[PDB]
């Protein structure tokens, strides 16, 4: 549950700059999703049917 | 074992889990019933979900019949017929397949006797 | 050895490991049972997982029948028939395949004797 919530939480944020400090977040979601679908969404459980 | 044309169902992996939500379990049960009971009929038809992923451009669901590319390299009928004729030739008993022709006779006292009768004489 | 049309299953490499999780082992066992026991039947059907990788656009699972491109370059039936006829010609015993024609006779005292009878006379 928390991982699904965290996807939404990360997708929302964007780059920000205050004097001297600059944080870039626009690239986090790409990596996070690429890892998520590979390690969780693709894991099959149960059995097929014939 | 010729399996060309049988239905096939493709679902996301999370639909086949054992802890899946009740809706997915009901969906899978209905799919099983369809697979078991679908036949060619005057009421044959399908209503199926359709969603194309924006980043892959491939439908996540699917319903299709398995297809095959090549064809068998040998004609078994001709081979079987050839070997049957070869068997029938060993005993000189081709009359079984060609019927009783008017040029052959089963009488040993008649000047048209066939090889089968000649050997039965031996 | 003609193998066109046999089923084929493709799974990720981690499903075939010996230390894999129980779910993957059960999946592999069910796949083995399907491969062994699938036949053309009024209940034939498949429910199979389907997932297309976002970055490769190719299904990670698959179910298909092996296909073949070319065709045999020679017709063996014609060659075998030709050689059988050649063998039958050596002994002048074509009567075995062509039957007993009315223009030939097995009698040595009749003016229609065939070559087989003429040689048996020798």
């Amino acid at each position: 549950k928390a991982l699904k919530y965290l996807l939404f939480q990360v997708a929302k944020m964007g780059d920000e700059k205050v004097g001297g400090v600059y944080l870039r977040n626009s690239s986090r979601f790409k990596s996070l999703k690429a890892v998520y679908d590979d390690l969780v969404k693709s894991s099959v459980s149960g059995l097929p049917y014939a | 074992r010729d399996l060309v044309g049988m239905p096939k169902i493709g679902l996301p992996p999370d639909y086949l889990d054992e802890n899946a939500e009740p809706e997915k379990k009901a969906f899978v049960q209905y799919c099983k019933t369809v697979v078991n009971d679908m036949i060619a009929n005057d009421r044959a038809g399908l209503i199926w979900p359709r969603y194309i992923d924006p980043d892959t451009k491939e439908d996540i669901f699917e319903f299709s019949l398995v297809s095959r590319q090549g064809a068998k390299a040998y004609d078994t009928g001709s081979i079987i017929d050839r070997y049957s004729k070869q068997i029938m030739m060993a005993f000189m008993s081709d009359v079984l397949a060609m019927g009783q022709s008017k040029y052959g006779s089963f009488s040993l006292a008649d000047s048209k006797t066939s090889l089968l009768a000649m050997s039965v004489d031996i």
